[PDB]
């Protein structure tokens, strides 16, 4: 959660990032100043070329001012490109570290993370709220400390030619600071408010496209046409609320300091104030208060657009010091020698209050395969998510090699396990890096082929027009479901992992192509730690031990013959299949 | 650690009635698989009876009819029934939870005169 | 794909969608000239406090002159408020509407175009390229016009007291003029560039978020890190690009403009020009030469801003007058009668050059089951998608009641079908919403609950810790695959349509809950047409035509006894399973 | 729409040798299912020979030995080879494309003396 701090307070987090572009800022203060001194120069000149008049004076000045304003023209045109482009470098190198911060945040976080989580939300995280920082720090910066630095210089000359008059300037400049403060504040919330709002619009938006054939065959299109009418006329009234409180507080800023102008006017009317100076300086004094209100509307129109930066870095900042998956061991495996065991496990998941799995001593030795069995919603790709620690069990202890898995490294832990999932996810890529997805300079394209071939994948890739360079869809959809379950086969048996889970892998084949699989791994994994979560007894036959889930408990556990005799719970299943 | 005693018979003779207990500690009673096997001298051990979760139960066909397996949840105590005893039923008689992987007890001997 | 148009010409493609809010636009036309005028009228108060001097002349105007200035304050106030809170609300009217067409044109698209695009690219079009011309048409727009009308404003007061002098205004202007051209036409380039570079950024982070689970177990950490590096840095630069161009073009057209006022003092300094008029005169003439250059510096920064969401309208045009699904059918069915019919039917997906479907006789008649057997990639889930019109046939005909299928009226042809997916997607949303999907008020909880009942869903939903109310995950995360797969299952037979796919759906099930399941369609589907996909034969026994599908052509139909008599290729199947 | 029709024998002796053609049109010949059933007076037809795209052959268990079924995808022609014939053989041959419930020719009758 983001409280709202002040404009001061995010800078002072900001500068940590900002720290190392340290070269880029100072040379554009220096080309600020002189920017700066140019402006206020050149609408000082009036001074000369009224007293010193056109005719009533010797024309010794106005020969040479011509030269003069070029010149200072050409000045101010260099040191306002160097300090944009400098500002604008700075901004941008930021911009894209806090991005890059974001998404190995995101890719940091735990999987009951995602599982309370909406896809919309984190993206607009990424786009909305850091180019809203982008836009804030790039276009509306450049125009806050240019008309500063305007506005300081104008004091500057004012101060000097009469102070009787720089003092009233003085006495109103706290009120229009207050005043920027609250409005800033006001600007600020309705800014975290427009985030949220655009998180869920971007949610609407997903969730129609990911559901796209189920709005078609449903008749969705009413349902989700109204939810985004809504969301859409929210971001609108929040729109309408920042334009309300920016067109409020710019007139009401621009009557305070015209308080300013009506003091110099009464100042030139009181008959003790005039004759100190001829005409001149009272004429550059009223024209530098016309000036000096419009970098006052520069500065608060920019104003609202700069709080919506502001506050997206303060959401940034509170979601970067959250907390990541928890990995506090230090033992890195180089590779495991495959015994996994699981000692009186008990597991719930968060905020379910019911136990999933209750007392889980179950052995995976070395070389050998269990296969786990049982009806749906049992509990097996529960036991298969706590060996590669997606979650953390709440009692017992979790064994690899006779350790625990949290004493070990997430990572190390991780390039222990290859895994078939229950749902198969795939990348838009090819067919050979998506079978060497995170891996494609340590693969040969003979042993990508391998591996397609050991999946029965070989046969479907070659009738491709591109062969294993045929571009698979978004998750594969250019697939039939049997041809992406051994696409993820091949990709899991790619990597010869001590530790392979197949989590219902051969669910979207025909009874020849899980033969040919299961003959494949026959030879494969005859001394691989191997998991098999099979809803057919067929697939598993000849595994070491099989073991009967229910309702989270083991209730046997024994051999094909054994488990056959004995007439229990796996008899039965075996018998109605 | 779950662990399941027996409290057996002695010898009986031909024609008569035993009943055997065995108490399980441990173990989530109510759903896990429970089975009495036998052991003859020579002859490895062959499952008995089988009571499930449903309190389903199942028999060799050899002795089907005359034993009976129970369990009583309150009491966590499964029960083998035995009547019209037979020369041929002197064995070691075990007790098992959770398959024939799981866990085993003593075990009590059996004779039939 | 979008031709750089111009200013102009996209500002008349957007007025049909500005045409109904014209109220809001001529009120605030009428304010921004009152508000240009009391800016003029301000700058121009220094000629009587000049002329008429503090104490040359009578003091008379300096005693009124302050309540003039106040007053004019206020009035500037208020017209710049009601202009301001104008344009944005007729901006905000048009963005929101943009956006919902935007989102109707997406969901009103094809099958094969969401096969050959990613989900990032779109959702980018909803954020990214809408809140750019939210950003523009806010922000930017109020900018330019209001300094548009202080610059004529100027002008006007400039032709006033000095023509001579306007007339070198006059000759610049067509340069700075054609300046602005060139500049904005660059703008929109490198904008539709950014555009597109956001998108990837979109569809890596999306990427990345919808795989997570395969970066973790895979270690895919390092290459999407790379990815992510590799578009951000994209983006970083193009932000560049744009930024370079803005701070080369500001400082070449106040170099332009400065040239004035180089003229003004070459023309005073000449000895026939002055003492025409009073020094007043030309005092105004170079405090509005001098005023007359910030205009002109605020309206090139945010035109830089300006063009952005200009590109992106014009982005917008493009993607609206694409074409969209195919629906030139008339004919509204009320119910279908069941029958369904393909007749010579050839089917070949989009580029892929070779027929999934080869000549496709296929009957599905009213109350009767058809069940579709046969490896994987045979072809069994497209005769399902070309039922539904997901694709449309090259030859042959597929009839429904006698007539084509693209005869009816896509809405009234698809809904008559209820159709279990081989992938079932669910929304974040409770169960009961999930079943009753698009038709929330149509059924009542009891008929939701004969729904999942007939599933077998009733058991673990009533396990649930808050019922039929239990929120499921994002793509129902917090479920098993089997409890998904039932919940798909309910929410298919919460409608009895005429015509019910099942598309492998009992792939997730164990055996006696797929017993259930199918005990209940027996009865439910007796009188209803239904088309059955299996790779399991247990499933499909009782079905009155089974049709053995291979490389997409029939090679054998028939029931199950004839079936397992004449030893074809399903005697085969059914032997080995 | 695919046609298919048979040329076939006539009468034939006791132990001679028989062969039936079929000419199939408008087929994917080299994929589909391809049968030969046989119908006496009294019974039913019942499948006799079936051959499929790999060339694989079925036979029914009394006629096994004795026919062969082959398919020539070139000439696009299905074969029935008889040899040995019987008595009971005398019945209405059919040839069959693409199961039970697809297509049937005309059909052929065999005479054995
Ligand atoms: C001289 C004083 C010196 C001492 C004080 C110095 C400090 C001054 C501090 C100023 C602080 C300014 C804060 C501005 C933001 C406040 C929030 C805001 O603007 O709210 C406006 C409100 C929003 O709408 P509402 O209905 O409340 O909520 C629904 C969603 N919009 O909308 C409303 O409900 C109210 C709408 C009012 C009508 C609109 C404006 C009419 C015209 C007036 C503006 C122009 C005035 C120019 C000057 C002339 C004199 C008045
Ligand atoms: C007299 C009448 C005249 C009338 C003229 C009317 C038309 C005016 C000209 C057209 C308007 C401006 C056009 C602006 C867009 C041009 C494109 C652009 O800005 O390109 C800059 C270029 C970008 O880099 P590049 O490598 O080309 O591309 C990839 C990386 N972005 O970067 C470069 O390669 C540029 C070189 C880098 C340094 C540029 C800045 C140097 C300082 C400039 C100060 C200007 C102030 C005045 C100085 C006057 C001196 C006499
Ligand atoms: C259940 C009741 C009982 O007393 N049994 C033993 C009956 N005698 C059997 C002789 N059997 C010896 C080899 N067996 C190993 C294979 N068994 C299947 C073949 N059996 C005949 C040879 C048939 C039997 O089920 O029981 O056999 C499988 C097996 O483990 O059974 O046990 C066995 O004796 C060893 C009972 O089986
Ligand atoms: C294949 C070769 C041949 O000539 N057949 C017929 C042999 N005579 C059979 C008598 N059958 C009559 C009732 N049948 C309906 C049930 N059939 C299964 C029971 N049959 C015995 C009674 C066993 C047979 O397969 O064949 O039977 C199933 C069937 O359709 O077969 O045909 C049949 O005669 C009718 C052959 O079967
Ligand atoms: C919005 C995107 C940002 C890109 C554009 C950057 C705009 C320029 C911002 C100017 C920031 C001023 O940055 C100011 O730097 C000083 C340097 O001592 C920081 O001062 C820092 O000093 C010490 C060590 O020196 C640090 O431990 C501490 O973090 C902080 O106190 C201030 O906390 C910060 O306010
Ligand atoms: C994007 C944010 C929305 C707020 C935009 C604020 C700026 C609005 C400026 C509108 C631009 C000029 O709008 C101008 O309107 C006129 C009519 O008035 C349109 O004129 C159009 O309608 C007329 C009358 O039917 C016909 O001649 C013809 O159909 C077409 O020319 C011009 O094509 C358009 O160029
Ligand atoms: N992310 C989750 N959050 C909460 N509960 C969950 C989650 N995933 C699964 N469950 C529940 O935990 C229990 C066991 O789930 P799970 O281990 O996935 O079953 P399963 O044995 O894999 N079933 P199946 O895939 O059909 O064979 C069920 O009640 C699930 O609904
Ligand atoms: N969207 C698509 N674009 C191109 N080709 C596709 C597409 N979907 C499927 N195919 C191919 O079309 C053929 C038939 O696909 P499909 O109809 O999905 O098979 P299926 O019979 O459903 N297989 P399965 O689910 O495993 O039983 C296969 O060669 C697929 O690779
Ligand atoms: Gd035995
Ligand atoms: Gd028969
Ligand atoms: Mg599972
Ligand atoms: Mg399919």
């Amino acid at each position: 959660n983001d409280k709202d701090l002040s404009t001061w307070q995010t800078f002072r987090r900001l500068w940590p990032t900002i720290a190392p572009f340290k070269a880029g800022l100072i040379v554009a203060g220096v080309a600020l100043i002189l920017n700066a001194a140019s402006d206020t120069f050149m609408l000082s000149l009036l001074k000369p070329l009224l007293d010193d008049g056109f005719g009533k004076t010797d024309r010794s000045v106005l020969v040479w001012m011509p030269l003069v304003v070029i010149g200072l023209m050409i000045l101010r045109g260099i040191t306002s490109y160097v300090s944009s482009y400098c500002i604008s470098w700075v901004s941008g190198k930021v911009v894209m570290t806090m991005r890059r911060r974001l998404f190995g945040h995101m890719m940091g976080m735990p999987v009951s993370f995602f599982d309370k989580q909406s896809t919309g939300t984190l993206l607009s995280r990424i786009t909305y709220d850091s180019e809203q920082v982008a836009s804030s720090s790039s276009g509306a910066l450049i125009t806050v400390v240019r008309e500063g630095a305007s506005i300081i210089g104008l004091f500057i000359m004012m101060f000097y030619y009469s102070w009787q008059l720089s003092i009233i300037l003085i006495v109103l400049a706290p009120i229009v600071s207050i005043a920027i403060r609250v409005v800033s504040k006001r600007f600020r919330n309705i800014s975290k408010n427009m985030q949220n709002t655009m998180g869920q619009v971007t949610t609407s938006a997903e969730q129609m496209l990911k559901g796209h054939k189920e709005v078609l065959i449903f008749g969705g299109q009413e349902v989700e046409t109204k939810r985004f009418d809504k969301v859409s006329n929210r971001m609108r009234l929040q729109g309408m609320k920042m334009v309300s409180a920016s067109s409020i507080s710019d007139p009401i800023i621009q009557l305070i300091a015209s308080l300013a102008l009506a003091f110099v006017l009464y100042a030139a009317s009181f008959p003790s104030v005039m004759d100190s100076l001829t005409a001149g300086t009272i004429t550059v004094v009223f024209s530098s208060m016309i000036a000096l209100m419009r970098p006052l509307k520069s500065l608060t129109n920019v104003n609202a657009q700069f709080q919506r930066g502001m506050a997206a870095c303060q959401t940034l900042f509170t979601i970067l010091d959250s907390e990541q998956e928890k990995d506090e061991g230090k033992r890195v495996i180089e590779r495991a020698t495959g015994d996994v065991e699981f000692r009186n496990v008990t597991f719930t998941y968060p905020g379910r209050d019911v136990p999933a799995l209750r007392n889980i001593n179950l052995k995976i030795p070395a070389g050998k395969t269990v296969a786990l069995v049982g009806r749906s919603g049992s509990g097996k790709s529960t036991i298969a998510s706590l060996i590669t620690r997606f979650y953390d069990i709440d009692e017992g202890e979790i064994l690899m090699d006779g350790h625990d898995l949290r004493e070990y490294t997430l990572a190390s832990l991780r390039n222990q396990v290859a895994l078939v999932s229950q749902n198969v996810h795939l990348f838009n890529d090819t067919v050979a890096n998506n079978i060497a997805y995170a891996r494609t300079e340590q693969y040969s394209r003979e042993q990508i082929e391998e591996a397609a071939r050991m999946a029965y994948a070989m046969d479907f890739i070659n009738k491709m027009d591109n062969g294993l360079d045929t571009v698979i869809g978004e998750n594969g959809v250019l697939l039939s479901g049997g041809q992406r379950q051994r696409i993820a086969i091949a990709r899991a048996l790619l990597r010869d992992s001590p530790i392979l889970i197949l989590d219902e892998a051969t669910s979207a084949l025909d009874t020849e192509s899980e033969r040919a699989i299961q003959a494949a791994l026959d030879e494969l994994q005859k001394n691989r730690t191997s998991l098999v979560i099979a809803h057919r007894l067929s697939t598993i036959e000849k595994a070491d031990e099989i073991v009967v889930v229910e309702d989270g408990v083991i209730v046997e556990r024994g051999t094909h013959n054994d488990l056959l005799e004995h007439r229990g719970v796996y008899a039965q299943l075996h018998k109605m299949q | 650690q779950m662990q399941l005693v027996e409290s057996g018979g002695g010898l009986v003779q031909a024609g008569g009635s035993l009943r055997l207990s065995c108490a399980v500690s441990g173990s989530i009673f109510s759903i896990i698989t429970l089975a009495w096997y036998r052991q003859a001298p020579g002859k490895p051990r062959e499952n008995v009876a089988t009571i499930t979760r449903g309190s389903r139960t199942s028999y060799c066909d050899s002795v089907k009819g005359r034993f009976t397996i129970s369990k009583d949840n309150a009491k966590s105590t499964v029960y083998l029934q035995m009547n019209k005893l037979k020369p041929e039923d002197t064995a070691d008689y075990y007790c098992n939870a959770e398959g024939p992987a799981g866990y085993w007890g003593q075990g009590t001997p059996v004779t039939v005169s």
